[PDB]
């Protein structure tokens, strides 16, 4: 022409997404990105972390030595998975602070037992029960040693075991609770029983509890578990005139990345770095809405299930 | 739109602009033509890239934690393990809702700025050889061919060259 | 003229309000809004939520069956209120882990009791005391049954109680510590007592400790309370040879919105969705500074008692 | 605030305007007169209504929690119960202070913007035919009756029609 | 920043100005000279001073809290004490990261504004008698001595006075 | 020249600092300021707070009355510093729920001790041992009273001590577990002993537990410690037929700003309003990366070590 004209402007698209700002609740922009992980992978993934599958075993059953948990005997892990359909099948027990001992063992990352030469003179060892079957007939927890009378007596046991290693040992032991006053004397002569486990720094004495209970695998007796930690330089000592269920050794305790998690989801071949009861989840988003229980490199769990972050300008299609 | 560039004096965006985000369209002694401005497009994208990484940190590897689901009613410890997690989750949910809002508020008005800055930059080149039409658009009062239009985009537009021609074309009017 | 003069401007007000921005500590704007509730209604409002005035009774008393808590016998609540002039008027007792049992009962949201047919062959039932007095006569906790010997022997009790329902039952029971040994033998033949309450999964045995304690309502002896949760499919079993304070039945343990709160503030016909020890508070404001202790659709407690959000522009009166 | 419009190049507000938030005051051939602009009034109000709801979730029911006041001295668990509670209050208090601070910051600049935008919008209409006096105020170099001022507010002011007139009034100086 | 003044249409800053943050540089019949506008400098200084005070509370006394380091393995209670502590520190670490970023983002944008505010303030003062050259630099079309420049800085300029003079010089072309 | 060029400009400096915005990762500004405190002073500062060097004493040995803690009898503190190489040099002992007692005492800010006239009739008092030594002679914990039999009878002790003051009294007491039946019967005539520390509102029975422990300062026996809080208006009654380690009085609790802290840092003449296990730190920064353990007017602990806040505009040098 005689003169010219120059016009400025920005671009736009077809598929504008709505997002939230401080000035408006909804507003169209050229692109947006999802910040909350809603979808899980629907399977727990055997990489990058090491995971053990509890299957029929709970963690405490595996580390005590339930006959149907002999496959776990030598296993360590990054994450142990407890299935809900899991059960016990050995002598009926209880553990004061079960939750704590579960945490302490779950953290260690292993149930690998070290045997040690304990000497129980004047008593008879390796007691078994019809509740706790292995192969055919009677058996017992493989990490505990049920001590009964030898002939006419059960003399006071007084056995010492020093810790010259450079690491904290964890001894597991228990006490037996006979059904009746008739059992208490039949097994461990003395009308009353007692177990006093002590180190230089602390102690626990536990009295038995004669009484009839409901039947579990034909048995009305029970057994209680206590644990005791022995430090480097320190020394384990066990005094008892009856009802002791002795340790056969110690578990090594570890500062570790290990843990335990309840889930009923199948473990599959794949690679992933965050785990929830719902399965593995993708790592890449900063937040997540699958589960507040997470193990590994996990986005933070939040109550929202969608938060769109704007990665583009305002979108004005031609009106 | 705090500047009123996007969704303001610019009525709408161009759905046929593939090359960049911001740009030019023109018409002159060689017909119509379109171009993108890379300086402004890169300026906005460099701010939107990793926008979130400047605030929220490289996700950290978390291992053994408290229990957060119980199968047994047991009073005050459980009730505390619940309150600890429930407090956490609400505090994070709020942070996320807040961050997204103000981080989006930032992206919107940051891109609006580039548009306004691109406008004032070219307006300051034309000086009195042109006229803001209110349209996010100019009436340049001299013949400006495709080489001359490039002179505006690249920013080397010498206005003194066309100044005499600019005034002849402007003033032909009294009453 | 041949020249109009068009002017732009914005509005102002008689008196604006100071607010705080990132740029300034104080700055006038045309209208603000208080974002923090400072004031309470003065009383607790009985609508929206079902509230139960505990008056002279504490929650645990109302469930143990304290003779001055007979009004609460059949009651349930959304929020139980404990007045701090409340007391107990019954046999002097304590509860190992009182705090938890309270919280459990509170959450359950009811003290609705269900009688079960227990049989206590061998022993005499419904022991009473000068401490609890229903009317003028000597009585005892409604939900407990005090068993002493019948004739001249207290034969070992061994009584089972299955749970065929689909919910968890909660049994309250206790053991009784007599003052002297002349009293220990007089009530229950045996010179030493025991109570072993057990299930399939857990079990507990308590030994009565004989000895003088401070006099409360004439009584030097005392009673310790314990609970036991019996799961669906599980089975209770109470075994004891002396000193048992037996259950009469069980409480249904509920999952609910129920709780307990301490307050001496009165109650009134009035509607509100928050409660605090200070009284019901308004809901509209997002934050609050009346009390950290709250129940209901409650705004967040903070430490600041005032915060202004501007809802108007900067107010510039004539300079 | 930042645009230099409110409390900036506009000396002060107009208390005598109850019509709206932004508006006009024109002196012309038909005395004087005042008006309001309800597009800019609406545009600010809309962003300030539900300003807080875009961040704070609507209050959620909380029921049985932990105990936060103690008659007894129990040691360890009471320490923890207290520390949890205080951690939470400190964190929410900071949240509350910071939210108020920058939501207000925003409210100030949002409003200030709308003024500038209106000024500029009406400036770009007038084009050659007017002058920015610095009061946020225009001197128009031609005769606008009230239907003329009407057109500038509706947005339908044709600047090419008055351009000739505008120049004869503008130019008469040397 | 967003106004495009600092590191934008103004090419760079002046180390030779220690009189203030913002200021002028002029050349006229009486040679060159620098100045400083203390009004703007004082405005920005006042917004930045006590910037952090307005959001984070004055530091507060904390006495006996929970334990955060353990010499012994315990499990459940120690698990909880550590999770509380971990939770707390993650949240504060986030809150510090965010605060710094957005407080600075703000600190950059209000300094940029106060540059542009000054530009527009002086542009609106000169009306017809000058021209924006692009550099954030005006060419005035008349004989302006230092008393006249003074009147521009202090805000007492008179464009009606210099108008006739401005127009002759301005239009020596066609 | 018939013209004049007037230029606007911002200032700049010769040492631009890099900061982080929401737009940019690293951008240069005219001036920054540090927000996180990285370094301590390396010494704990004893002006401002009255701080107390534990030296060879732990907080608990200090109040029990360990011979080498004699000098702490009449102390009080805002912060008690526990050196890690502190030790015990008294009868070997354990405290169930040790941390709680330590926290309670730490919050008290003193180990001042009021004596009381307890009458222990028919039992010999002030029993000493080889482990606690006052100078060369044998001794015992100074705030405790080891009661053994007199003649050949240890009757049931039943001692009352009413609280007529208007504050809560802490009573520390213990039970002694001997090494063998032969030791038990020789000191306390009875084959099995007991202690019942009761009040109107609660009670606590402890049975001892014979058996060998490891040698500590030539002693196989052990003592356990318990505490009891007697509210004002209440009354403390102690009932025991053997093995009691009785109190000689009470500690007065004071709801206060007092604590304890483990650290091996020196204590200098110096000023600070905040203390960490790394020594006092500066109080003026909002944040701090020294230690999560703190005490006093002290900035928030965060993970990151440096956070730079812009205190100036953008620095643009001549290109
Ligand atoms: C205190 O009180 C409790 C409860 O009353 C008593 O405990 C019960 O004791 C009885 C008798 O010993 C137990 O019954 C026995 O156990 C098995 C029954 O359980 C099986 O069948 C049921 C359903 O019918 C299933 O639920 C379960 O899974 C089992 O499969 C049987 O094995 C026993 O029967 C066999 O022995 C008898 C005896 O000679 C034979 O005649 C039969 O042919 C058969 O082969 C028997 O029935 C009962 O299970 C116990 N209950 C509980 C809850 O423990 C204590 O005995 C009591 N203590 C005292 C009095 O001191
Ligand atoms: C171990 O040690 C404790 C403490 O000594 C003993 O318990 C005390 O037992 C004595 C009896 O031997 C109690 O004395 C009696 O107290 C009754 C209650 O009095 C209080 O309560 C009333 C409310 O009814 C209030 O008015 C007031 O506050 C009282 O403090 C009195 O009713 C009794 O009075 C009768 O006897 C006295 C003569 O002694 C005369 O006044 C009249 O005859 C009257 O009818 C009596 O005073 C004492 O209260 C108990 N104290 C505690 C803390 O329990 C244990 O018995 C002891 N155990 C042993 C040795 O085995
Ligand atoms: C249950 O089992 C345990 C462990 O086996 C027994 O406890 C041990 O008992 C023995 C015998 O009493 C103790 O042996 C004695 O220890 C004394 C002190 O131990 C020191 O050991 C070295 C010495 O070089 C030091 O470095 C260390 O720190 C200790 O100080 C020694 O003094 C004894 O030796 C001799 O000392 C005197 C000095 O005058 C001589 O005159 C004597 O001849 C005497 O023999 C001796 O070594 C042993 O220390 C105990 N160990 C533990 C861990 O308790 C229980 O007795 C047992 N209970 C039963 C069977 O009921
Ligand atoms: C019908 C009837 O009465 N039959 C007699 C048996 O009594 C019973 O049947 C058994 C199978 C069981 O279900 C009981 O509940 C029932 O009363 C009796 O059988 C013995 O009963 C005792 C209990 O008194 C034990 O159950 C015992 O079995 C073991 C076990 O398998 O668990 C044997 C095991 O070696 C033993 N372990 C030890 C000593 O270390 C345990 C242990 O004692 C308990 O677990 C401790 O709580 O018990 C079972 O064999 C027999 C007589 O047997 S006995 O040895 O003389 O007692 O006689 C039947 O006629
Ligand atoms: C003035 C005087 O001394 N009178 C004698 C009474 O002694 C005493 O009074 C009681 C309340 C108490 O304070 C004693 O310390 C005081 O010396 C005596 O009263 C009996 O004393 C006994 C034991 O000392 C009980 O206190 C008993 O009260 C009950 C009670 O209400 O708690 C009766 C109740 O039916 C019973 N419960 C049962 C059997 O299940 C309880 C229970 O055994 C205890 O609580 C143990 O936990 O005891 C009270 O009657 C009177 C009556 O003597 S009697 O022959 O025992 O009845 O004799 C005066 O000489
Ligand atoms: C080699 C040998 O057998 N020597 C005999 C000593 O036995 C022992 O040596 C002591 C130091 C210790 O290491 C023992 O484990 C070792 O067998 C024995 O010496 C004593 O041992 C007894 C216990 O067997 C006591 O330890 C006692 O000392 C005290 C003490 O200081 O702790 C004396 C103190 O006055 C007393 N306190 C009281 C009564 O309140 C305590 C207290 O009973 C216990 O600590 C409670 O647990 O014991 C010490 O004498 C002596 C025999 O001495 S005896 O006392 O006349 O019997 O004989 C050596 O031949
Ligand atoms: C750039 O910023 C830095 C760091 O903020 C400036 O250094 C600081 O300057 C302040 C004054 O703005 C000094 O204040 C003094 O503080 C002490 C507190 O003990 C007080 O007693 C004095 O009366 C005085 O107010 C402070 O010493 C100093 N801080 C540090 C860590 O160096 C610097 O001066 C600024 N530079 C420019 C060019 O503005
Ligand atoms: C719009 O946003 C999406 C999602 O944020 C972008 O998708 C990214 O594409 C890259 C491939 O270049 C992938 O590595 C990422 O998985 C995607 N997400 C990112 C980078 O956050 C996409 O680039 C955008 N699309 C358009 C047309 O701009
Ligand atoms: C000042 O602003 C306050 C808060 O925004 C106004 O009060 C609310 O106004 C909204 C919006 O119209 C109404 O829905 C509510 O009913 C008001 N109440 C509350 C508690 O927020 C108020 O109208 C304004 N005051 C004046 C005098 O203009
Ligand atoms: C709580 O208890 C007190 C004292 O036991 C009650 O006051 C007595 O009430 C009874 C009737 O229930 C009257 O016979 C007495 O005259 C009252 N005595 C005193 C000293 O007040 C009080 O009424 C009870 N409160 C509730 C809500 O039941
Ligand atoms: C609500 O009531 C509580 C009691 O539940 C009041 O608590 C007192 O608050 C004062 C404030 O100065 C303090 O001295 C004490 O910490 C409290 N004393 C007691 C005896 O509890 C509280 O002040 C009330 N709050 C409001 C907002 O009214
Ligand atoms: C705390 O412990 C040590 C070891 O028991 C004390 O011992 C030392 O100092 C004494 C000076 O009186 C010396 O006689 C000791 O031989 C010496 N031992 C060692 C290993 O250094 C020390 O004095 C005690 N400190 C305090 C403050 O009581
Ligand atoms: C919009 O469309 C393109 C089409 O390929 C797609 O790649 C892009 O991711 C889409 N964005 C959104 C937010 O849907």
């Amino acid at each position: 022409n005689n003169t010219a004209t120059l016009c400025l402007g920005h671009h736009a698209v077809a598929n504008g997404t709505l997002v939230k700002t401080m000035s408006d609740d909804q507003i169209e922009v050229t692109n947006a990105t999802e910040l909350v992980q809603s979808i899980s992978m629907g399977k727990i993934c055997n990489k990058s972390y090491r995971i053990l599958d509890g299957r029929n075993c709970t963690l405490i059953d595996a580390m005590l030595g339930d006959p149907h948990c002999d496959a776990f005997q030598y296993e360590s892990w990054d994450l142990f998975i407890e299935r809900s359909n899991a059960f016990s099948n050995c002598y009926p027990y209880d553990i004061p602070d079960y939750a704590s001992l579960r945490s302490i063992v779950a953290s260690s990352g292993t149930v690998e037992f070290t045997a040690e030469g304990f000497t129980w003179t004047g008593v008879t060892q390796n007691g078994r029960s019809g509740a706790c079957k292995r192969g055919s007939a009677d058996s017992f927890f493989s990490r505990l040693n049920w001590l009964t009378k030898s002939g006419s007596s059960y003399p006071t046991l007084n056995v010492t075991m020093p810790n010259n290693k450079n690491f904290d040992k964890l001894y597991i032991w228990g006490i037996h609770h006979p059904s009746s006053n008739q059992e208490q004397t039949k097994l461990y002569i003395q009308e009353s029983g007692r177990v006093t486990v002590s180190t230089k720094r602390s102690q626990q004495t536990i009295i038995p509890n004669i009484g009839s209970r409901p039947l579990v695998r034909g048995q009305s007796g029970r057994i209680s578990i206590y644990w005791t930690i022995v430090k480097p330089g320190d020394i384990l000592m066990i005094n008892s005139n009856g009802n002791l269920v002795a340790p056969r050794g110690y578990f090594k305790l570890n500062t570790g990345k290990s843990s335990v998690m309840r889930s009923d989801v199948p473990i599959d071949i794949c690679v992933s770095e965050c785990i929830t009861p719902n399965g593995s989840i993708s790592n890449d988003k900063p937040f997540q809405n699958v589960n507040k229980v997470t193990y590994g490199k996990c986005p933070k769990y939040i109550r929202q299930n969608t938060l769109k972050l704007a990665t583009g300008m305002r979108n004005v299609p031609e009106k | 739109g705090i500047f009123g560039a996007i969704a303001g004096f610019i009525e709408n965006g161009w759905e046929g602009m593939v090359d960049g985000w911001y740009g030019f369209r023109y018409q002159n002694s060689e017909g119509t033509g379109q171009a993108a401005d890379l300086k402004s497009t890169q300026a906005a994208i460099d701010q939107i890239n990793g926008k979130l990484n400047r605030v929220i940190e490289r996700t950290n590897e978390k291992f053994h934690q408290i229990e957060k689901e119980f199968s047994e009613v047991e009073g005050r410890i459980q009730d505390l393990e619940k309150y600890v997690e429930d407090t956490k989750i609400d505090l994070w949910s709020y942070n996320a809702e807040l961050l997204v809002a103000l981080e989006n508020q930032h992206t919107i008005d940051l891109t609006d700025a580039e548009m306004n800055k691109l406008f004032e930059k070219t307006r300051r080149q034309l000086r009195e050889n042109a006229e803001d039409m209110g349209d996010g658009c100019f009436k340049i009062y001299h013949k400006c061919d495709n080489a001359c239009i490039e002179s505006i985009r690249t920013g080397t537009y010498d206005h003194y060259i066309y100044r005499d021609e600019a005034l002849n074309n402007r003033f032909q009017s009294g009453r």
